[PDB]
């Protein structure tokens, strides 16, 4: 049992840390350049744990006014083994990730400390950058803003503090480079993730795409947007509710075949309007405004689903976002293409060291087993948890909840207690700020449009008698602090009002109110009509609420609907677990593939001399270029040399070099052997002509291009595959292995292309 | 006379079904004549090998 | 062979491969292990040939086995069948567990489980029953009820262990499980087939026809069974742009043969009630003229059976393919035939396809199946043959189906890059 060992390793650091105490500081920043030379010359981090968790112990003391507590001495040694350290939302889990990140520093590999977003990433930041540089570390912190000299000086410092989408697409962005010294990464060497389950398990169920911008189309975005604004909901559209798929009816398509003057819409010459007709239609009843994206200087900004902010730079693929722009009556923008793209399960799976720490672990222990072969530790708290978690109050309609959560929030508004309102989208929480903006209640909303005063509103929700409303960007790392007597009125009570996609989602909410052995309340508010209950709820259950009657200023005493509201979450759990398992195994695919070309695209970069490379390029494309003639059946003079020879001279030996005689009834290999030789002697008049170092950027340039021109392409023709594989599973195979086998032959062909580029480009120019 | 235009359309289809070309069916027949030669060999060699030590136990 | 050679130098290849001979070696030793209370010698006494072993005899024309491997899988086979006939608007708790996805498909595979352990115990009490009739009451020593549930448990015991074994050689080994099982209960029958066909013996042009006809059979089940018809499929929610190519593109293959075998297991269970019925009520005059009409080895009997199966093909092609959950989940996901409305006008081409397909499967899933008879008339084989049945096509499948497991295993291996 490793528990037992995290105890006696905490309490081997209690007993020096009684010995690092009367020491001054640059006599314990001098602890740095100790263990720095002590790691140079034998020792491993292993030994070293116990006196470098102490002197960050002291120096956190010294610097932070806190001391750390055994068990988070316990978490940072099962975060320095690689596992995960689950303890409880308000335990102190920054300081637990400032223990490893400072005893695998040293080594000056570079540490990435990896949170949600970049309110959190920037206070840790600052926060435990005084602690480190106490100590006398560097620590960068990478946003999102940065420019790529102020990115390089964040990774070349020893602790980075970043996000993951920054980290995914510096990653991208680095192998997308033409010189070496443009890269800012470091090369990876460990990631302590705050917040494990949102990142790995969450919100790896969607890749990081790089795109870049393609030609723009606008006649066809506005000439569907006009046809679907007037589609009467029912007749020519359903919406189905449970997966949220727009789809003409067949009213609705002849319709659309009147309104454009075709006479087939689902013809091949017809796939463009089909394409944009459905698009509008997605943009106009699945997506809804202030839910999935905002409207903001006219542009539209997606709302992110997870950390519940504004991404700025991120557009909806495939003609969505050209759709939205063409509903909400703004500028359509160009069309994009996909230059890169990665999952995080790949990207972190890449880092030669990985731990995490999180407050919802267990639940998600096995998966943090197969993929990641993590180990969730379950730490001990050192204070009991005093919160109260009051079980939920099931409605009829939104209406009668939403009337008794302005209620509630009334009458603990008249004792001086603080309430945390926690919403969803950015809409329901305007709609509760006017519920209790008449009943007079001073409040402060942070939804992802108020996103500048966010540091504020937290430094004052905690206070006595302070309402906030506040979206998912409240309730996962935020941390509240309660002020003056209110630790006498059980501080800050959360008031959820609807379920979210997981246990783990509204067991972080209420960790907004628990925070370390201080009293707490978290009630929250559900309803039958919410949209947990309208999409994933089953048909059985909701058919009584008429037997539930209809009054609403009680909640449902039931216990049919409680068992349907816990097997609704867990229908969209399972969900959820199925969509990342195979996003999961079919980006193993494309990894495998990923992780051949980005290999072979990086030594084609730092590599001082390509002769060798393009000769052997030039070589394959030679001995495909005599196998696609000269084949082993028809042996004796059937084998159209004259097109071989015209071949040669518009490919390789500039137009008239060969003739039918010089491979007249010769075997392919010593026909290779002629044509290649006088390859070689064209390449090296062409070094001597064109230059040495020269001709090195002039073929790195030729064959960089080609990479990443086959690479999108492949990438494009690698989606068109997994879009049509569960199709192949109707024909009994398995569909998995036919993405594989494709996926193979479509790489090999694209590699026969890119040395088909690099060949022509480099001996006929 | 329904039934002599429904066996036109069953030849009609039996056009557009692909069938395996004579160089995969020869592989074919390879893979499933060996296989079968090779497990009846195995097979034989197997039960006279069990038959042997279960006259050693009895 | 050069690929068999390629097989063996990959490790993984070449360790699945060996556990899977492992554990059919472990299927065979199980095989010769008698049941507790059977009584061994009435047993071998009872045959009409001289098979190998003792367990093995030759009763009715086939090599019938009473090991503790008795039953084989054929509980899992009428189980999965059974459970597969009840999801399809019988059963209504069975439809929504089809419909939940990859967590009810567990619930369904757990029913499986343990209706085959149910159908295991009351298929060992019916052939033990029947077997000790066979004997004469002699089989069975000491024939209470305490034995024949010993012997029922044993035996269900032992299949339950196949499965066990199945799961494993699936999980560890080179391919299906079950389908590897069931192809080796078929070619580890085979020895014992040729030395019976040794031991009767123009005789040698004779059986040399008989092998021509056989390699010519395997060859026209090889060109059945790996065809399909593939109706090309029309997405309409990607771009599509920059050249695509159309040579890898998206189709719905349909097979020639989407039923498969199960059209003989429904046939033959119309052509053994009627017998079994007409023994419960004794000899008679109609006892005995069905039983002689219900004979699949003479014109009339061999006529229903033809017919039947050829309208249990059409019935299970179309529970098999299911044309309109086809085009529900073909408008569902948003793809659609070139020309065809997504509703009921794809589920009508789909049907009419099928219709012609299955015509054609049927009449070779017919002939198939009474080749058997053919061959053990005219080529004077013995009635012990069954050269060319329904196991043909099973063993033809698992063979095909095995290699191709093994080389898209073999593939993950030969990705070159440009550089080499
Ligand atoms: N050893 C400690 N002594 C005193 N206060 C601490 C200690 N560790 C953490 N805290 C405080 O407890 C709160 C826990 O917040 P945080 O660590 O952000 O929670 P989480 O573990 O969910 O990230 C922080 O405000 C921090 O100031
Ligand atoms: F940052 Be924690 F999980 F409250
Ligand atoms: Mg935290």
């Amino acid at each position: 049992r490793t528990l037992n060992r995290y105890e006696k390793i905490a309490n081997d650091i209690d007993a020096i840390r009684g010995d690092y105490e009367n020491l001054s500081d640059d006599a314990l920043k001098h602890k740095t350049i100790e263990f720095k030379e002590r790691l140079e010359k034998g020792a491993t981090t292993d030994d070293l744990l116990v006196e470098a968790f102490a002197v960050v112990r002291e120096a956190s003391r010294r610097v932070t006014g806190m001391f750390p507590f055994k068990v988070q001495l316990m978490g940072g040694v099962a975060l320095h083994d690689g596992n995960i350290a689950e303890m409880k939302t308000g335990e102190g889990k920054t300081l637990t990730s400032t223990l490893p990140v400072y005893l695998n520093a040293l080594t000056g590999k570079g540490v990435h400390v990896v949170t949600v977003n970049e309110y959190l990433a920037s206070r840790d930041a600052e926060q435990m950058g005084k602690i480190f540089e106490f100590l006398g570390l560097t620590v960068g912190l990478n946003l999102n803003s940065m420019s790529k000299d102020e990115k390089r000086e964040a990774y070349a410092a020893d602790i980075t503090y970043s996000t993951n989408n920054e980290l995914g697409f510096d990653y991208l962005r680095d192998n997308m480079v033409l010189y070496k010294e443009q890269m800012v990464q470091r090369p990876l060497h460990f990631a302590v993730i705050d917040e494990v389950d949102s990142i790995l398990i969450d919100e790896a169920r969607t890749p990081l795409i790089i795109s870049g911008q393609a030609a723009k189309s606008t006649k066809l975005y506005v000439q569907a947007n006009a046809f679907v604004r007037t589609l009467k909901a029912e007749k020519d559209y359903t919406y189905d509710i449970k997966t949220k798929a727009v789809q003409l009816t067949e009213e609705g398509m002849t319709k659309a075949e009147k309104a454009f003057g075709i006479d087939n819409l689902f013809d091949v010459k017809h796939v463009a309007l089909n394409h944009h007709i459905n698009q509008a239609l997605k943009a106009h009843v699945a997506m809804q405004k202030d839910v999935d994206y905002v409207v903001e200087d006219g542009q539209v900004v997606i709302v992110d689903s997870f950390t519940g902010r504004l991404m700025k730079g991120r557009r909806y693929s495939e003609g969505l976002h050209q759709a939205i722009e063409a509903k909400e009556g703004l500028e359509i923008q160009n069309e994009s293409m996909t230059l890169a793209t990665i999952t995080f399960q790949n990207y972190f799976r890449m880092y030669e060291k990985l731990a995490g720490m999180t407050g919802t672990a267990k639940t998600e222990e096995e998966e943090f087993r197969n993929i990641y072969n993590m180990q969730v530790v379950t730490i001990p708290t050192n204070r009991p948890v005093v919160r109260d978690d009051r079980p939920d109050l099931i409605y009829r309609t939104m209406e009668g909840k939403f009337k008794a959560v302005a209620e509630d929030v009334a009458q603990r508004y008249m004792t001086g207690q603080p309430v945390l309102v926690g919403t969803v989208a950015v809409e329901t929480s305007e709609l509760i700020s006017k519920l209790l903006k008449n009943k007079g209640i001073p409040h402060q909303v942070l939804n992802a449009k108020n996103h500048e005063r966010e540091a504020q509103i937290i430094e004052e929700a905690g206070q006595k008698g302070a309402v906030t409303i506040a979206t998912n960007m409240a309730g996962r790392g935020t941390d509240i602090k309660l002020g003056e007597g209110v630790k006498e009125l059980g501080g800050l009570a959360v008031v959820g009002t609807e379920r979210h996609e997981s246990r783990r989602i509204d067991n972080q909410l209420r960790g907004r109110s628990g925070r370390q052995g201080d009293p707490g309340i978290t009630q929250f508010y559900l309803s039958m009509e919410d949209e947990l209950m309208r999409r994933f709820g089953a048909e059985r259950t909701m058919a009584m609420l008429d037997r539930f009657g209809m009054d609403d200023s009680t909640p449902i005493q039931s216990k049919m609907v409680s068992r349907a509201v816990e097997s609704s979450q867990k229908r969209v759990e399972g969900n959820n677990f199925d969509s990342r398992k195979q996003l999961l195994q079919y980006d193993d695919v494309l990894r495998q593939q990923r992780e051949v070309i980005y290999k072979q695209r990086f030594e084609v970069i730092d590599s001082e001399n390509l002769r060798e490379i393009v000769e052997n390029m030039i070589k394959s494309s030679l001995e495909r270029a005599i196998a696609a003639y000269t084949p082993r059946e028809e042996l004796p003079e059937e084998w159209k040399l004259d097109g071989l020879v015209d071949l040669i001279n518009t490919t390789y030996l500039d137009e008239g070099a060969l003739e039918k005689s010089d491979i007249f009834g010769k075997e392919p290999d010593e026909m290779l052997e002629l044509i290649m030789d006088r390859i070689i002697t064209k390449y090296n008049e062409k070094e001597e002509q064109f230059g040495k170092e020269q001709m090195r950027e002039f073929e790195k340039v030729i064959v960089l291009r080609a990479v990443d021109s086959k690479w999108m392409d492949h990438i494009d023709a690698m989606d068109q595959l997994r879009q049509g594989i569960h199709l192949r599973a109707y024909a009994q195979t398995n569909p998995l292995r036919e993405y594989q086998m494709e996926g193979f032959a479509m790489f090999e062909h694209m590699i026969e292309s890119i040395e088909d580029e690099v060949a022509k480009f480099v001996m006929k120019a | 006379q329904r039934v002599t235009n429904f066996f036109k359309e069953v030849v009609r289809e039996l056009k557009k079904v692909s069938w395996p070309n004579r160089k995969e069916l020869v592989n074919y027949t390879a893979v499933v004549l060996a296989t079968v030669a090779f497990f009846t060999v195995f097979f034989a060699v197997i039960d006279l090998g069990i038959s042997q030590l279960i006259r050693l136990v009895f | 062979f050069r690929t068999i050679s390629n097989f063996m130098r990959v490790s993984d290849i070449r360790n699945k491969i060996i556990f899977t001979l492992l554990m059919l070696i472990v299927f065979r030793i199980g095989t010769f292990i008698p049941v507790p209370s059977v009584n061994t010698d009435v047993l071998k006494l009872q045959d009409q040939l001289n098979a190998f072993g003792v367990l093995n005899i030759f009763c009715g024309g086939a090599l019938q086995n009473f090991s503790i491997f008795a039953m084989g899988v054929m509980p899992y086979i009428t189980a999965s069948i059974i459970v597969q006939l009840l999801q399809m608007d019988v059963v209504p708790k069975f439809a929504e567990w089809s419909k939940q996805g990859e967590m009810g498909r567990r619930k369904l595979a757990q029913f499986t489980r343990y209706f085959t352990i149910v159908l295991g115990f009351i298929q060992a009490l019916g052939m033990s029953y029947g077997f000790n009739n066979l004997a004469g009451g002699m089989l069975i020593q000491n024939p209470g009820i305490g034995t024949y549930l010993l012997i029922a448990v044993v035996l269900t015991a032992g299949t339950a262990f196949l499965m066990w074994l199945g799961e494993q050689i699936t999980a560890k080994g080179v391919g299906n499980g079950i389908s590897i099982i069931i192809f080796a209960g078929i070619v580890s029958g085979i020895p014992t087939i040729l030395n019976q066909i040794y031991a009767q013996t123009l005789n040698i042009v004779r059986l040399l026809l008989v092998a021509l006809a056989v390699v010519a059979v395997i060859v026209g089940v090889i060109y059945i069974q790996q065809a399909f018809r593939k109706i090309p499929i029309q997405y309409a929610k990607r771009l599509e742009g920059r050249n695509p190519v159309g040579g890898h593109s998206t189709h719905l293959p349909l097979k020639v043969n989407p039923a498969g075998v199960i059209p003989v297991i429904f046939a033959v269970s119309f052509l053994i009630a009627p017998p079994t019925i007409a023994s419960f009520f004794g000899t008679n005059d109609v006892t005995l003229w069905i039983r002689r009409t219900f004979d699949y080895t003479h014109p009339v009997g061999m006529t229903i059976y033809v017919v039947l199966i050829i309208a249990f093909t059409y019935f299970y092609a179309f529970v098999q393919v299911n044309p309109e959950q086809m085009a529900d989940n073909l408008k569902k996901q948003g793809g659609y035939i070139p020309g065809i409305r997504p509703g009921k006008n794809t589920q009508e081409y789909v049907t009419r396809i099928l219709y012609r397909l299955t015509l054609v499967g049927s009449l070779f899933l017919a002939f198939i199946a009474v080749l058997p008879v053919f061959f053990v008339n005219f080529a004077n084989l013995p009635p012990s043959a069954q050269i060319g049945g329904t196991s043909l096509l099973i063993v033809v499948g698992v063979a095909l189906e095995t290699m191709k497991q093994l080389e898209s295993q073999l593939v993950k291996r030969h990705y070159r890059g440009f550089i080499k």
